[PDB]
């Protein structure tokens, strides 16, 4: 599996899955904190 | 359907019909057999794939089969070279074409007889589509009137 | 052969050539095979086969002389004369003084053997798990055999406080009077006459003992060790 | 070996003719393994000393008394009363349980070593004579028909056995086709061979759907489906 | 379309394309005697489009499939 | 060689799955555990997976006991809402965080095992804990942990031949366990029953009782 993970650590599998997972964060930080206009503490 | 025709079994002949008998729900149901059909596909499906997968390896490897372990089953499947005739002490039981030309001659009976029956699968198939009876009433039928009763004059009523 | 738990049969590893009294080549799961460990189970199982010989005694003479108390409940209707908890705290106390100094003995044997408080008074050098001295006065014969007669009575009253709870447990009434209730009925109180699971039903023989008894204000779960997996 | 169970089957290897009952069998290949093979043998030899001891008592027991079935025969209500205890089964089962297990693992402890549980437990002196696995004798030989020609019995015995196991299955599927006795189904076919054979009598599972035995409740069955 | 037949048992039996197409009623004995014009209800050549829908009229959709399956089978 | 996971075929996967590994059977036909590394980490995976799922399902299996019983314990998938139903003192993430810290330090503990085999029996913790080895050769540290207090009655120190047939036990009953564990939870989504329910359901009644008669599996009948 050395060759799949090398395919996986590939430019662009690691650059889609990490863009995945930033906008999988920031959607699901606007699902439970929404309409964030300011960064009001 | 032979054997409800001669009212040995205590099935009706339009119940007794292979493709009545639960194979196809729509084409006709069995509800008295011990489980519903659905369960005896599983543990079929469960028993064929045993007995398929074993044959299968023992075609890919002519030797295999026999070495691993299978409640002490292994030692009638050792096979022979060709895949379609293991002939161990199961698949050859009585023993019969001890002598080749003999098991050659046995072998051409043999596949004679499965085409004949393929064939007849083929035809038992479409004379269900077509008259919706069962191929031993499509017989009786057909010798009652060979004119009346064939292809082209059932042509006309062939669902219904 | 020799004596064995199974005749015919032979013994293990561990288990050749017994030191140990009342070895019969047991051990099917091998729990002695390691050598520390060996040693450990038998000053446990020689202290099992004690306490059950001393279990069994007092239940079966506390019977005798009182029939109408139970011996399951005994520790929480018999009306001690002290309190309970000071009770507790003192035999917390010396038991778990001669408890330590018996486990002790065990790991090493010359380490303890003298009294505390008097120098001239010291138990001789011995085999662990046998003090003997001050602890043996009389002695009928040779040693060995009456150690082979010690630990297999130890087995037989381990295995006889089992029944006795497991009777108290089913009947819910005394082992001398599940006896007497077994002897006038022998084809009936058996448990295979009162528990049978058949692959469509169970039958199980109902619990007597209260699942929860009151005592001094509260209340202890003392049920009937557990249901469920009962025959 | 001479002549086998088929004209033209080929005998095994392992199968020679050197013990009793060879017929050069096995189509499963389950004799293959040699000491599978002498477990076999040992369930084939109990298997059909139990078969002879089952048919010759549903036999002995509708000669004697044909008033009772012997499909029913084990209800406590039909079982004989002897004395005044009450009748309960799991009162019969405690004995026989205990009782079998004794003899049942001296037995399998005979079979695991050869020459292994031959003396007795208190007095080591006297034992049986057993010459081959699963043929104790002595005590269990106290006639002494044995001695003398002992391979032609032996086959005499297994092929009774062999018998019986087939007798048995027969009466099972006879009580559970027919609802009647063995005897009284051969009387039956006497009187009417053309309606009281398997057909019509197959079929149908004569067994009640369920049986209650002093509040326990068995679901039994009638080995195929059929009713 | 809750209560429509489904498809298959409009496939399984005539009877039901009988009432709705009265030429399934002689079955398949018209096409292998070439008597074809038999089976112009649902095999048929109007042209336009089915008022009800807009669309153009299925049979003749049909009557277009089977006659190019024919042609390109040829 | 060995008893193979389909009997005959001898394309199993090159000699990293030899007869070595207990509960070897060479069965690696997606090759997840293809490269040493992650076959020692699968290895540790396995086991703890057996390990824990032959827990949960003796948990299970005694709770759904208990629950026929009459006991008043709640069947394993409701369990939680039980207990915080008879607790209301107990804040739930009050109890999840205790859980992740307490099983955080011997997951640690653990994972720098994994790490370096002899590291976790020096400091704190005693020689007992180094660690025995087994898997890829190793004498050290693995799944398989010695000493008095893994296991204290010492039944694999001594007799290596009881230590090998110890181990297949350990590794048949954890694999059976966590397809016990897999089964449960489909007859739970199948059913909504126990699994001691559903096995005295099936035992009580053969027929009509089995899988394709709960409308979620067969989804039509
Ligand atoms: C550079 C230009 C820019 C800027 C400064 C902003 C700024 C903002 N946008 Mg916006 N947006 C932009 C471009 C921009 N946007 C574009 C081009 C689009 C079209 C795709 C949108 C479409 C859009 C939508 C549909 C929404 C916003 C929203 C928001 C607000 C949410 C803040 C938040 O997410 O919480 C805080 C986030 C964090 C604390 C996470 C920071 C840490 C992360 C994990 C690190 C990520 C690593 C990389 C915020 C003020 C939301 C809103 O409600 O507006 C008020 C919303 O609904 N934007
Ligand atoms: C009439 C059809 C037919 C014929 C002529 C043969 C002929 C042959 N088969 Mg074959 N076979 C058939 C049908 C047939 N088979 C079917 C339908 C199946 C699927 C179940 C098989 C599956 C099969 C296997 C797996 C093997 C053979 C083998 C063989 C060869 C071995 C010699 C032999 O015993 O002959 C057969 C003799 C006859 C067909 C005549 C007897 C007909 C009677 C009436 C039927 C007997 C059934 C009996 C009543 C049921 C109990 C049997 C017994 C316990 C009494 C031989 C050339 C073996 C081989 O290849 O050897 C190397 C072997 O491996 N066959
Ligand atoms: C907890 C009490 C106890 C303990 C510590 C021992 C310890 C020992 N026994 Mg012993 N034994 C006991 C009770 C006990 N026994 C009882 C009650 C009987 C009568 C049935 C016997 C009969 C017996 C025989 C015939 C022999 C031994 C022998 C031995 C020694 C070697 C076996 C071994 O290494 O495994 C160690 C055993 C344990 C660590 C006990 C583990 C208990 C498990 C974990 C609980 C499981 C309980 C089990 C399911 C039974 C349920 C209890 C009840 C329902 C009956 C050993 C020092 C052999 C020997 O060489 O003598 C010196 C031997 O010949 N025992
Ligand atoms: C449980 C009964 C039983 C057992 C354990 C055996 C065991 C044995 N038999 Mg035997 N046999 C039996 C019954 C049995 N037999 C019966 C009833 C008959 C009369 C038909 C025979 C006739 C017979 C012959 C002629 C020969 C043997 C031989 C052998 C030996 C080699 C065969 C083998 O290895 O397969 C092992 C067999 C088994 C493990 C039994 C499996 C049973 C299956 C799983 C159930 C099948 C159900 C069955 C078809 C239905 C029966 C009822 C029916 C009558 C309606 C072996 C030790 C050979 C021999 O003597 O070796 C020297 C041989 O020559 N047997
Ligand atoms: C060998 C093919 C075969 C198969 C697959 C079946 C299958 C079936 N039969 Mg049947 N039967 C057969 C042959 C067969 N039969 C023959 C040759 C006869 C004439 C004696 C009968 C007479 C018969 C009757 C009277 C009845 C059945 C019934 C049934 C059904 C319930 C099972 C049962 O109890 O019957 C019995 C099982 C057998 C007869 C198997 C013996 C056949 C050979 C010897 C072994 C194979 C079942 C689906 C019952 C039914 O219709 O359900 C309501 C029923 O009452 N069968
Ligand atoms: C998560 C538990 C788990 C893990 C980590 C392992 C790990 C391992 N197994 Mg094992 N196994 C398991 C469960 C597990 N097994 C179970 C439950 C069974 C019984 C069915 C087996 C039966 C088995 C056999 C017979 C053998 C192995 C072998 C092996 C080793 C080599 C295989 C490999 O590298 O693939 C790595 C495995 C994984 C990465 C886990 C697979 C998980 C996948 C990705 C998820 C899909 C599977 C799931 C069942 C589908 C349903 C999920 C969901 C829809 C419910 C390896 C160390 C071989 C060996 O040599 O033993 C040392 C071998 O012979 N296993
Ligand atoms: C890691 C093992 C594990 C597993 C397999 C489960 C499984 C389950 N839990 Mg649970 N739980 C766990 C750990 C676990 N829990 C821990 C450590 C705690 C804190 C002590 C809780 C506290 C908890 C509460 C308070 C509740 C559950 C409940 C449930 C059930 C339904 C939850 C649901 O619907 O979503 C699906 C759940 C999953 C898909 C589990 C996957 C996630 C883990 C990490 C694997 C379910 C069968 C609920 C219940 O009682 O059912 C009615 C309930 O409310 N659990
Ligand atoms: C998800 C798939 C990821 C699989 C992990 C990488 C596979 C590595 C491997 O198997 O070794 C190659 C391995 C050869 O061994 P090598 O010497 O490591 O190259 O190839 C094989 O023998 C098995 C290949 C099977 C790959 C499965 C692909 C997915 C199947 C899904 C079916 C639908
Ligand atoms: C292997 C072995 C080995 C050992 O050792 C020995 C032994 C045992 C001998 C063996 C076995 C064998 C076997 C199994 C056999 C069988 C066979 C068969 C079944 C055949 C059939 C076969 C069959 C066949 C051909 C069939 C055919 C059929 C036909 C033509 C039909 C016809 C028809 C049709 C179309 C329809 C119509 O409407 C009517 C009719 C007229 C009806
Ligand atoms: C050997 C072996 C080895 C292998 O390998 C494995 C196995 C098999 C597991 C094993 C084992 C087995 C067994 C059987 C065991 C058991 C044990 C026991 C029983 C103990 C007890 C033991 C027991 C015991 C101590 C007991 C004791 C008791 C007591 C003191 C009592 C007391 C009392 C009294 C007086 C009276 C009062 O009022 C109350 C009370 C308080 C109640
Ligand atoms: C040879 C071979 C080899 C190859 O390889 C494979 C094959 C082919 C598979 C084969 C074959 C096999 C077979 C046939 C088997 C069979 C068996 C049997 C039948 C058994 C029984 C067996 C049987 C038996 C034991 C039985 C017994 C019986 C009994 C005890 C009874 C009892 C009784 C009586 C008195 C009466 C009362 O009232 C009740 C009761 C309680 C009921």
């Amino acid at each position: 599996m050395k060759d799949f993970t090398t395919y996986l650590s590939t430019a662009p599998v690691l650059t889609l899955l990490s863009v995945t997972v930033v906008a999988g964060l920031l959607i699901e930080i606007n699902r439970f904190f929404p309409d964030a206009l300011i960064a009001a503490f | 359907e032979i054997l409800a025709t001669a009212g040995l079994i205590p099935a009706t002949p339009e119940e007794a019909v292979w493709f009545r008998s639960g194979v196809i729900p729509p084409a006709g149901q069995y509800g008295k057999y011990w489980m519903d059909p659905y369960s005896l596909f599983w543990i079929e499906a469960i028993l064929m794939n045993f007995a398929e997968l074993k044959r299968w390896q023992d075609f890919k490897e002519p030797g295999s089969q026999s070495k691993q372990y299978f409640l002490g089953l292994e030692a009638v499947f050792g096979g022979s070279g060709n895949p379609a005739y293991p002939g161990g002490q199961w698949f050859n039981m009585l023993n019969l074409g001890k002598t080749p030309e003999e098991m050659k001659k046995l072998q051409t009976n043999e596949i004679r007889n499965g085409r004949l029956a393929m064939i007849a699968c083929l035809g038992c198939a479409a004379q269900g589509v077509m008259t919706q009876k069962g191929p031993f009433a499509n017989l009786l039928e057909h010798l009652a009137d060979p004119v009346s009763n064939n292809l082209l004059g059932n042509l006309a009523t062939i669902l219904k | 052969a020799r004596a064995n738990w199974l005749p015919g049969s032979d013994f293990p590893a561990h288990l050749e050539n017994c030191k140990l009294p009342g070895c019969y080549g047991f051990d099917p799961l091998g729990l002695g095979a390691n050598e520390e460990r060996l040693a450990w189970f038998a000053e446990s199982e020689r202290v099992h086969c004690r306490w059950a010989m001393l279990g069994v005694a007092g239940i079966l003479v506390q019977e005798i002389v009182k029939p109408d108390v139970f011996w399951y409940t005994s520790g929480a209707t018999v009306e001690l004369p002290f309190d309970i908890t000071g009770l507790l705290a003192f035999e917390l106390f010396v038991m778990h003084w001669v408890e330590s100094r018996r486990g002790y003995d065990i790991k090493k044997p010359g380490s303890m053997d003298q009294d505390p408080i008097f120098s001239n008074f010291k138990l001789p050098a011995h085999e662990p798990g046998y003090p003997g001295g001050i602890f043996a006065p009389f002695v009928p014969g040779s040693l060995e055999e009456l150690k082979v007669k010690e630990i297999k009575n130890g087995r037989l009253a381990m295995l006889a406080f089992i029944g006795f709870t497991m009777a108290a447990q089913v009947t819910g009434k005394n082992p001398l009077a599940a006896l007497r209730e077994h002897l006038d009925n022998p084809l009936g109180t058996t448990i295979f006459s009162k528990a049978v699971v058949v692959p469509g039903q169970a039958v199980v023989p109902p619990c007597a003992i209260p699942d929860t008894i009151e005592f001094q204000g509260i209340t202890i779960p003392a049920g009937c060790f557990l249901h469920s997996l009962w025959p | 070996q001479r002549k086998l169970w088929f004209p033209g089957v080929a005998a095994p290897g392992y199968l020679d003719g050197s013990m009793a009952g060879d017929r050069g069998f096995d189509p499963m290949g389950l004799g293959a393994n040699p000491k599978m093979m002498t477990w076999y043998r040992q369930a084939e030899l109990q298997n059909g000393r139990w078969a002879m001891l089952g048919v010759a008592g549903i036999l002995g027991q509708e000669i004697i008394n044909p008033a009772q079935w012997w499909y029913t025969a084990g209800m406590p209500e039909n079982l004989p009363r002897f004395d005044s205890q009450p009748v309960n089964m799991g009162g019969i089962l405690a004995w026989e349980f205990i009782l079998m297990h004794f003899v049942e693992v001296r037995r399998w402890q005979d079979i695991r070593k050869k020459d292994s549980v031959n003396a007795d437990p208190f007095n080591p002196n006297l034992k049986v004579p057993n010459p081959e696995l699963g043929y104790p004798g002595g005590p269990f030989d106290p006639l002494g028909f044995s001695k003398g020609n002992f391979k032609e019995a032996q086959t005499k015995e297994i092929k009774n056995g062999r018998l019986a196991m087939v007798a048995f299955a027969a009466f099972t599927i006879q009580a559970q086709a027919t609802g009647k006795g063995p005897l009284q189904n051969l009387t039956d076919h006497l009187s009417a061979p053309f309606s009281n054979n398997w057909t019509t009598n197959i079929g149908h599972c004569m067994v009640p759907t369920s049986v209650d035995v002093q509040g326990l409740t068995i679901p039994l069955s009638c080995l195929w489906p059929g009713q | 379309p809750k209560e429509i037949p489904l498809p298959h048992e409009f496939t399984l039996n005539p009877e039901l394309m009988a009432q709705l197409y009265p030429s399934f009623s002689k079955g398949l004995a018209p096409f292998f005697t070439l008597d074809w014009a038999q089976y112009s209800d649902f095999l048929t050549f109007q042209g336009g489009l089915n008022p009800v829908t807009g669309g153009l009229w299925l049979t003749d959709t049909v009557h277009h499939h089977l006659a190019i399956a024919v042609l390109f089978l040829i | 060689v060995r008893e193979l996971w389909f009997p005959g075929n001898k394309e199993v996967v090159p000699d990293y799955l030899d007869g070595s590994l207990v509960g070897d059977h060479g069965f690696d036909p997606l090759g997840l555990g293809s490269s040493p590394e992650q076959l020692s980490w699968n290895v540790h995976a396995e086991i703890f997976h057996g390990r824990l799922a032959m827990t949960g399902v003796a948990g299970i299996l005694l709770t759904s006991l208990l629950h026929k019983g009459g006991a008043d314990v709640p069947e394993w998938f409701e369990a939680g809402r039980v207990y915080l139903d008879r607790n209301p003192n107990v804040d739930f993430g009050a109890l999840l965080f205790s859980t992740i810290v307490m099983s955080g330090f011997v997951e640690f503990k653990r994972l720098n095992d994994i790490r370096n085999p002899g590291s976790q029996g020096s400091g704190i913790l005693p020689e007992d804990f180094k660690g025995v080895g087994g898997p890829q050769g190793r004498t050290v540290g693995g799944p398989y942990v010695g000493g008095r207090y893994f296991d204290p009655m010492g039944l694999c120190r001594g007799s290596p031949e009881q230590t090998l047939k110890y181990k297949w036990n350990e590794i048949r009953n954890g694999r059976l366990a966590m397809m016990a564990f897999l089964g449960f939870a489909a007859q739970y989504a199948a059913t909504g029953k126990g699994p001691i329910d559903n096995l005295v359901d099936h035992v009580a009644d053969p027929f009509h009782t089995t899988f394709v008669h709960n409308g979620v599996s067969v989804p039509f009948i």
